[PDB]
């Protein structure tokens, strides 16, 4: 009897089924894609794309859709936020919609490739053996995906015939769909540059195609066919788990560290952002701009957009999550309802204090409010009995500039390390934890869900390539080792290991 | 999640009368 | 204790697997291995030259046990001696 | 629950409390208790 | 002991099947919406 | 008249002392220098400039506190070459960065290629089954997650476990206090695997050992065996009949109990593994936030969870200080998270 | 002051949509789904279990 | 029980030049010199016209 | 035996035949060898390029190249 | 506008062609010197 | 009547009890329910499958 | 008519029985309290 | 309701445990 774990093993030798197999898989993988979108459209809210976007509500595969152009609903509302204009068949619903007829239809071809398994075409003229040349269905197979890579990066994104790709500012403010140009020299390689992708798609799909011309023309080397065992199918097998591995590593690294390909408007800000102050540096040196020109710092602080700000929140921060803290970051923290303008922390005598961040590696942090030149002056202590910084001692009150708290200051200690406490996360914003009743522990984003699932396939997927690739070359001793063995593996009984014809 | 699991008993209802007619266990004279 | 757990690990994993390497064929490819070794069989369902041979090359020829009788012996005292050791330990820091 | 350091904080450990598989367990003996030892029946009830 | 010879074998072919899976689904169609009420 | 392909292949597998091969081309250069980095780290190279400590015998640690440390976190995931825009071909100042650390893992990685695809080349040379190099696909995914992919989803090199004992040490109560690792269902099916295959190779050499045939007068049984012997040199039928009556279900197939060996420990290192991958992340399984909900309500629903989360707020606060000097923690004394009295 | 009357200025709705246009989400016993998850697994497994079976002769 | 890969059946020399039927693939062979001859003036005459077309859509 | 006979098979079945057709000895392998090497030293550069290991003037490889 | 890092990067891939070409050298040396049959 | 609604409830509590002083926990994902339920009977509806073709052979 | 020649007969012995519900249950042990978090 | 999933989790493995003593494979001889 066969064993549970080989049993998929009988389309092995079988080009019919195994065609109407991967036909399976394809109409299974269409039919996810479309079932996400739609339980998705059912329950993504476009009405706040500020303080409420994709990536807050746990929208998988909304951003990837958004990402190559897809921005309107049937529902006549845009992902921007302004109305849709006759938004056509390609939209949320209409994309969705069409990876669910297209699932149709390919199970519908796997049944009939698999009724009708015995076709000439998979007869060896030769034989009269069911056999596939590889090494030909490789450059027909190699051909098309170098002609297709070409055309999505010259029509596809360029813009000549499509609608571009998604392109933001650097700091994730204003982006919109629009048509690239290639960039074809050193800066094609910068991974934030959007013009890169066209550039990349373009010259790999020419070259895909060439190597499709070449790989269609020229048989493999007698020892190079020998050596890979390029007549088993599962070479090709181990091969191909090998290459998909290497893309889910980088395909991983680009998402958690980000570039042109993954952006922060659509799945959420890095956990770098947060380490190096990426935004916070933006917002000071916008607010120092504006106190440059001679404005009150209430009303510099008021020209900040309530988008930046949002980006500044450690809640935001795709490494503060939990591997079974399930959902979207709406159930986590709240929905952000406004943001409560900048707290500056002021001594008794005057002198501004600021909260010491927390960094992402802790899940608590202790309040500590440090000067200008970063020493302690104020936190809130652990141990009250002999205190020396505590703010009840040091006098220390909090103003807010900007937001819906603008102007209103707070001086009584419980409300003051209420805010220290909120302060330490990065920018204050009020949060809506009633209508889904957030438990109060953050979430991982879109990014950092995405990287953990493709790295642990990665992780498996390698132990697939070792597996498959052992079984292709140690084929001949799958279900054993020859009887009589010894005298080859004697030691020293010949100069070559293995050699007979070597005796020493 | 009862239009889910409406939905899911629906299509799955048809999908068995798919299955019923042509992977059907064929009669076959004697 | 840690090097008779990951010892006894790395022990346990490496004669399972060179014992595996080394089963005689019996059965089919349809079959599991396994099937080719019959409870009560009077003669052995490995070729214990052949994975003394691979693991004579792999590190080098007297790093391998030729003896199943002294690798069995070895598989059981490393895990036990070590185990025996860090049971000591915490007995000893129980005295402080 | 069970007050495991003797200083009259009892220490939850069952199913029935609010734990699940991972956090439940037999709380050990009290610290009140020490090396003393405390069968069923020199405990003036069940409940105790 | 020797073997018992009531021994019997089920059988369920696959019209059964057919018949059986639409039962199941077709009642759990029927009273989905009740039991979610 | 031989192409050089096959008079090089001649003599790379020529069956000498120690088998070099194809893949002792990659193996051994790396493997030597990743053995000669570490030693070499652990007994000049410095890690005062790194982690603001001393990691050396020159500079008086032990074997027990001598480590190769990683770079500052300051260098972010920098490969850190010799020749790199960090120590620009300086060896000295390369040594005083934590280059040697990169060095060490690098030259490393590739030597756990090298010596699997050893076990690939001598296994189709011996013509036998692959199946150890299968199974040294678990500490390649354990020294791949824990090494590269773990620093690598964190801000740096500097978070990777640098090469010591004490610094693995410090590397494991990192864990508990910043990830509670110990609370993962994956080092959970990692411990099981570690554990069942230490239980598995205790109880499998014992029952060998004491199902033996009399094959000898001696009182010295390890004499009395043959490698060629055909018989088998213990008694399965009873050692399945011990462990039916004594624990009520024995293995019956040889071949099954030794696959078992194997399955066990590779398959706890993977899961192990898997679990990494996610602290990479810090999507960890730190809470159960019913729990939570319910302690910070109820002042008195104390479980031994709870008392952990406590416990490693103690670790993180006054482990940061010195473990992380980048982010210049100057916590005074009274806000650090401290019991009554000790 | 106090931002409690914040949330409470979001008369403008910030929520995760319903799956209706006009909202639907009500009180439905969640052990519905159980129970007829239960309904359906149980008794298809108990047929499959007879036909693959019977098929295999 | 044993799954061998396959050895060396024979050397051929297959026959260059031959056209079939096959709308697909007609040529006997991809390198042949009469197939080569055919690809280096439809490769020719289209350069011809490109050459000439690219100079007179210019002026 | 011959398998079912359809008209698409027919037009595909000339790109099915060469099975165990092979180039004698190495054939094109040190070619082969060429673009691998060329392709590794590429993997390298953009390799360090991401990593910072390699800077270029022109590129900035942060989020403030977007602008 | 080659950076000085950028030649370095390129130095480390001559040099590591070299130290490839040695190790091929010197076993193909061997190999001759020392061959079988 | 408002008085006497929230008199008992901060008198003597009201009623369906709960295992223990408290275990409502309705932080507890329910949803686990149908996770933990589909876990067990789907790969153990898929190993019966299996076990009775065999044994009946 | 000509049947595929590939078929081959899917076994699981009880003791793999055992091993797979061993598995699937201890699994939902371990990881139940996870879920439900 | 998750304590009833547990003791019936936990139950259920040791009524796997009960049967794979008792109710196995009796291993025969050849
Ligand atoms: C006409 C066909 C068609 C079209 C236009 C689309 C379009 C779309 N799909 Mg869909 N899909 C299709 C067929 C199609 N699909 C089929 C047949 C399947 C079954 C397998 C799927 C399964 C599927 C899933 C599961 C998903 C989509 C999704 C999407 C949307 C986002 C795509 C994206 O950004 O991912 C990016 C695409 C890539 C990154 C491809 C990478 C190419 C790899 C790296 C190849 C590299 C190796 C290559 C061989 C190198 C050699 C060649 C080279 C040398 C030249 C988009 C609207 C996503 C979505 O939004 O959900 C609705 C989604 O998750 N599709
Ligand atoms: C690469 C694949 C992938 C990725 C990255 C995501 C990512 C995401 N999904 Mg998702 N999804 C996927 C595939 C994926 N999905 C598939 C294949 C399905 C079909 C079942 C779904 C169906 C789905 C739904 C219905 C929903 C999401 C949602 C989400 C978002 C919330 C993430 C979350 O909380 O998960 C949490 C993950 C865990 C809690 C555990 C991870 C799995 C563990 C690590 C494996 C352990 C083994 C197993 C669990 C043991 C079982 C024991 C037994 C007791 C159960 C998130 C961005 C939610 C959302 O935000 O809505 C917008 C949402 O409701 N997904
Ligand atoms: C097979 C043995 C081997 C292997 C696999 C490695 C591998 C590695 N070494 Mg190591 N090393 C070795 C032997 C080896 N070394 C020896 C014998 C020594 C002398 C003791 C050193 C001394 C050494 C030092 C000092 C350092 C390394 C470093 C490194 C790492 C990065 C360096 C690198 O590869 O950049 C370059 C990449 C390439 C050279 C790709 C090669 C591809 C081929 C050769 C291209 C062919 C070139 C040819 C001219 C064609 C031109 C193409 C054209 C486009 C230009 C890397 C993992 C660095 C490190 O440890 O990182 C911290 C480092 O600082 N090595
Ligand atoms: C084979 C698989 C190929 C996969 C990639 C091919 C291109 C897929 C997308 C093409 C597309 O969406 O066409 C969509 C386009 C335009 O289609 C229109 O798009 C509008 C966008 O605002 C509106 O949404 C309209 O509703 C929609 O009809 O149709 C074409 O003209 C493509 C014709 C070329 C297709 C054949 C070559 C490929
Ligand atoms: C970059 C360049 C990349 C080249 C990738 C292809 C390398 C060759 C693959 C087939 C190997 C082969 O001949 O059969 C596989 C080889 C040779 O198999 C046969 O062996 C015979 C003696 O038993 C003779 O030597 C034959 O010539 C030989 O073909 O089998 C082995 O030697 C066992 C170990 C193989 C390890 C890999 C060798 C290749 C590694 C590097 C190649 C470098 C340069 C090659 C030029
Ligand atoms: C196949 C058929 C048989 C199926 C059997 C059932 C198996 C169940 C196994 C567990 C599935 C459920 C997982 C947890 C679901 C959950 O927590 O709640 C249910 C959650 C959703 O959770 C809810 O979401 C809501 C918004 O829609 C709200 O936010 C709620 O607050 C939130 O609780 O569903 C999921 O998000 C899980 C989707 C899958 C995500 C996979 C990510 C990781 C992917 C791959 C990992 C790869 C490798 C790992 C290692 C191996
Ligand atoms: C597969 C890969 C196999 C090969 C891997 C790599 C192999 C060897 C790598 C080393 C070769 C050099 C590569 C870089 C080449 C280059 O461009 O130069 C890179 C730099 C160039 O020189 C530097 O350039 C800088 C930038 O312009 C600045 O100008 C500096 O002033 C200048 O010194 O020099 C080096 O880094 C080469 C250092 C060579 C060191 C050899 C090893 C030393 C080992 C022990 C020494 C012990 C004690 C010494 C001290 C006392
Ligand atoms: C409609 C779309 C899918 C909806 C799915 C909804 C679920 C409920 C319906 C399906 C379950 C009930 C079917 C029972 C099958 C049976 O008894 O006959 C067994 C059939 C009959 O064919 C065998 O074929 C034999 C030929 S051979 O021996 O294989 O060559 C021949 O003897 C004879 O026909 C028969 O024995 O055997 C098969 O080969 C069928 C394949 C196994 C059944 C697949 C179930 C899942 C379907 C897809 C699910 C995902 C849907 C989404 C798609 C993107
Ligand atoms: C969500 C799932 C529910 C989880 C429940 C967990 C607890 C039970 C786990 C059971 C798992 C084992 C299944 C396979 C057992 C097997 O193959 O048996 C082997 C014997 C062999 O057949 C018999 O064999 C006899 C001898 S021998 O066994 O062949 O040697 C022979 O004489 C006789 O003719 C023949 O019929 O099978 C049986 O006949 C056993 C009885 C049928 C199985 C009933 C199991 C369910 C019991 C109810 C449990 C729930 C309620 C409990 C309340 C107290
Ligand atoms: C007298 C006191 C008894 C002491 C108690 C002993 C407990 C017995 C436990 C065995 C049940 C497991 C069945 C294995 C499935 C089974 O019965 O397979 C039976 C199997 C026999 O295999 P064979 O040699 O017949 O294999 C032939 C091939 O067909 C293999 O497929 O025995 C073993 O594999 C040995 C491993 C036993 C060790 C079991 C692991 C430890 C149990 C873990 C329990 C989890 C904890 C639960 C707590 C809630
Ligand atoms: C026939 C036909 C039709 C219809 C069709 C359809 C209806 C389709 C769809 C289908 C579908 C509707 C599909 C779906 C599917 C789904 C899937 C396929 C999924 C799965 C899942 C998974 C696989 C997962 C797993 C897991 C979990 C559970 C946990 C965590 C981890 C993971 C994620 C791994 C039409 C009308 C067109 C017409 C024509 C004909
Ligand atoms: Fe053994």
């Amino acid at each position: 009897g066969l064993p549970w774990y080989r049993v998929h093993t009988v389309v092995l030798n079988d080009p019919g089924r195994l065609i109407a197999v991967h036909l399976m898989h394809t109409s299974l993988v269409s039919g996810w894609a479309g079932s996400m979108a739609f339980y998705e459209l059912a329950v993504f809210d476009p009405s706040d794309p500020v303080l409420n976007p994709m990536w807050r509500q746990g929208m998988f595969v909304l951003p990837f859709m958004t990402r190559l152009g897809i921005t309107q609903s049937w529902g006549g509302w845009t992902i921007s936020g302004e109305t849709a204009s006759n938004p056509g068949i390609w939209s949320y619903e209409g994309v969705a919609a069409a990876h669910i007829i297209l699932s149709g239809l390919l199970f519908a071809a796997s049944i009939w490739h698999w009724v009708y398994w015995d076709l000439e075409l998979f007869r060896d003229p030769r034989t009269s053996n069911p056999a596939l040349d590889l090494p030909k269905i490789f450059g027909i197979h190699l051909f098309l995906s170098g002609l297709l890579c070409f055309g999505f990066g010259a029509f596809h994104v360029t813009g000549l015939f499509g609608p571009g790709i998604w392109v933001s500012d650097p700091y994730g403010i204003t982006g919109t769909v629009q048509a690239v140009a290639p960039s074809w020299d050193a800066t094609g390689f910068d991974p934030y540059n959007p013009g890169g992708i066209s550039a990349h798609h373009i010259a790999a799909g020419i070259l895909g195609v060439l190597a499709g011309l070449f790989h269609l023309c020229v048989r493999p080397p007698q020892r190079l066919y020998n050596g890979l065992r390029m007549g088993n199918i599962e070479t090709v097998l181990s091969s191909s788990i090998a290459a998909v591995f290497w893309a889910a590593f980088v395909v991983s690294g680009t998402m958690w560290y980000g570039s042109a390909a993954t952006p922060i408007e659509l799945f959420g800000p890095t956990r770098y952002q947060w380490d190096l102050g990426f935004f916070q540096q933006e917002i000071e040196r916008r607010v120092q701009t504006s106190l440059a020109e001679g404005k009150s710092a209430s009303q510099a602080w008021a020209e900040i957009p309530e988008k930046l700000a949002f980006y500044d929140y450690i809640g935001n921060n795709p490494a503060k999550g939990g591997l079974f803290r399930a959902g979207a970051m709406n159930s986590g923290d709240g929905i952000a309802v406004g943001w409560l303008g900048h707290a500056v922390f002021k001594d008794k005598q005057g002198n501004e204090l600021f909260v010491r961040r927390m960094p992402t590696f802790f899940e608590t942090f202790p309040v500590v409010l440090l000067d200008k030149d970063g020493v302690v002056r104020a936190d809130v202590p652990f141990r009250r009995s002999e205190s020396k910084y505590s703010i009840e001692q040091v006098g220390v009150s909090v103003t807010f500039y900007g937001g819906e708290l603008d102007g209103v200051t707070f001086s009584d200690p419980a409300t003051v390390k209420k805010y220290a406490r909120r302060a330490q996360l990065g920018e204050i914003f009020e949060f809506d934890r009633a209508t889904l009743q957030s438990d109060g522990v953050f979430r991982t984003s879109p990014r950092g869900w995405f990287t953990f699932a493709h790295l642990c396939f990665a992780l498996l997927f390698f132990f697939g390539h070792i597996w498959h690739g052992a079984r292709t070359i140690f084929r001949d001793v799958f279900a054993g080792i020859d009887a009589d063995l010894d005298e080859q593996v004697e030691f020293g009984a010949f100069l070559k290991l293995g050699d007979t014809s070597t005796r020493r | 999640m009862e239009a889910l699991v409406y939905t899911f008993l629906l299509v799955g209802t048809l999908g068995i009368i798919f299955f019923a007619i042509f992977f059907r266990e064929p009669p076959r004279i004697v | 204790g840690v090097a008779g757990v990951f010892g006894g690990s790395l022990f346990s994993a490496m004669h399972g697997s060179l014992v595996t390497s080394s089963l005689i064929r019996e059965t089919t490819e349809n079959e599991s291995a396994n099937e080719g070794y019959k409870f009560g069989q009077e003669e052995e369902t490995y070729n214990i030259v052949a994975a003394h041979g691979y693991f004579g090359r792999l590190i080098f020829q007297y790093a391998s046990f030729n003896n199943s009788r002294s690798l069995h012996f070895f598989l059981a005292a490393w895990p036990v001696v070590g185990i025996w050791f860090t049971a000591l330990g915490i007995s000893t820091m129980a005295f402080n | 629950p069970v007050d495991i350091d003797g200083i009259r904080e009892p220490v939850s450990g069952s199913l029935l409390y609010g734990n699940n598989i991972i956090t439940g367990a037999i709380i050990p003996t009290s610290n009140a208790i020490g090396l003393h030892f405390y069968p069923i029946w020199e405990a003036a009830s069940l409940d105790e | 002991a020797k073997p018992n010879p009531n021994k019997q074998s089920v059988e369920l072919n696959r019209t059964s099947l057919y018949w059986g899976l639409l039962l199941i689904f077709v009642l759990a169609v029927l009273f989905s919406s009740y039991i979610f009420n | 008249k031989r192409g050089w392909f096959d008079v090089v292949d001649d003599w790379l597998r020529r069956d000498r002392f120690v088998f070099v091969g194809w893949s002792g081309l990659l193996l051994f250069p790396t493997a030597y220098l990743a053995l000669g980095g570490w030693f070499t780290g652990t007994t000049f190279v410095t890690s005062w400039y790194t982690h603001g400590l001393a990691s050396s015998y020159l500079e008086g640690c032990n074997f027990l506190t001598a480590a190769v440390s990683t770079p500052a976190n300051s260098m972010g995931h920098s490969l850190l070459f010799l020749w790199g825009p960090e120590a620009q071909g300086d060896f000295t100042r390369w040594c005083q960065l934590g280059g040697l650390w990169t060095f060490v893992a690098l030259h490393g990685s590739f030597s756990l290629i090298g010596f699997m695809l050893r076990q690939f080349e001598i296994a189709r040379s011996v013509k036998i089954r692959p199946y150890n190099a299968i199974a040294f696909s678990a500490p390649i995914s354990v020294f791949v997650s824990v090494f590269l992919i773990y620093p690598l989803g964190q801000s740096g090199w500097f978070f990777a476990p640098s090469f010591g004992v004490a610094a693995i040490f410090r590397f494991i109560l990192f864990f508990q206090g910043f990830h509670n690792w110990t609370l993962n269902p994956f080092h959970m099916m990692g411990v099981a695997g570690v554990l069942g295959a230490a239980l598995l190779c205790a109880i499998h050499g014992a029952t060998v050992e004491n199902t033996l045939f009399e094959d000898g007068d001696g009182a010295n049984t390890f004499r009395a065996f043959n490698p060629t012997q055909a018989e088998e040199t213990y008694s399965m039928v009873t050692a399945n009949r011990f462990w039916s009556q004594i624990f009520g279900v024995a293995f019956s197939n040889k071949r099954w109990l030794h696959f078992f060996m194997l399955f066990v420990p590779v398959t706890g290192l993977w899961m192990s593994a898997i679990g990494v991958v996610g602290l990479a992340l810090n999507l960890r399984a730190y809470d159960f936030v019913s729990q939570e909900i319910r302690a910070a309500e109820d002042p008195e629903f104390e479980t031994f969870y709870t008392k952990n989360i406590l416990l490693n707020e103690g670790i993180r606060a006054w482990m940061a200080a010195q473990d992380q000097p980048h982010e210049k923690l100057v916590f005074p004394e009274e806000v650090l998270p401290r019991g009554n009295a000790l | 002051x106090x931002x409690x009357x914040x949330x409470x200025x979001x008369x403008x709705x910030x929520x995760x949509x319903x799956x209706x246009x006009x909202x639907x989400x009500m009180e439905v016993n969640i052990l519905g789904v159980i129970a007829t998850a239960l309904f359906i697994i149980i008794p298809t497994s108990f047929l499959l279990i007879l036909y693959v079976k019977t098929a295999s002769q | 029980a044993v799954n061998k890969a396959g050895g060396v059946v024979g050397a051929f020399t297959p026959v260059a030049d031959q056209v079939s039927t096959d709308s697909l693939a007609p040529y006997s062979e991809v390198f042949g010199l009469q197939r080569f001859r055919e690809c280096e003036l439809i490769h020719g005459r289209w350069a011809m016209l490109a050459c000439l077309g690219a100079l007179v859509q210019e002026g | 035996d011959t398998g079912i006979s359809t008209p698409l098979g027919t037009l595909l079945k000339p790109l099915n035949s060469e099975y165990g057709k092979v180039a004698p000895g190495w054939g094109t392998t040190v070619l082969m060898g060429i673009f691998m090497a060329l392709f590794a030293v590429f993997l390298v550069i953009i390799l360090e390029i991401y990593n910072s290991s390699v800077l270029l003037d022109d590129v900035t490889m942060s989020w403030e190249s977007l602008a | 506008a080659a950076t000085p890092s950028l030649n370095n990067l390129i130095g480390s891939v001559v040099a590591g062609g070299l130290v490839l070409a040695a190790i091929a050298g010197a076993i193909t040396a061997v190999s001759n010197f020392d061959s079988i049959r």
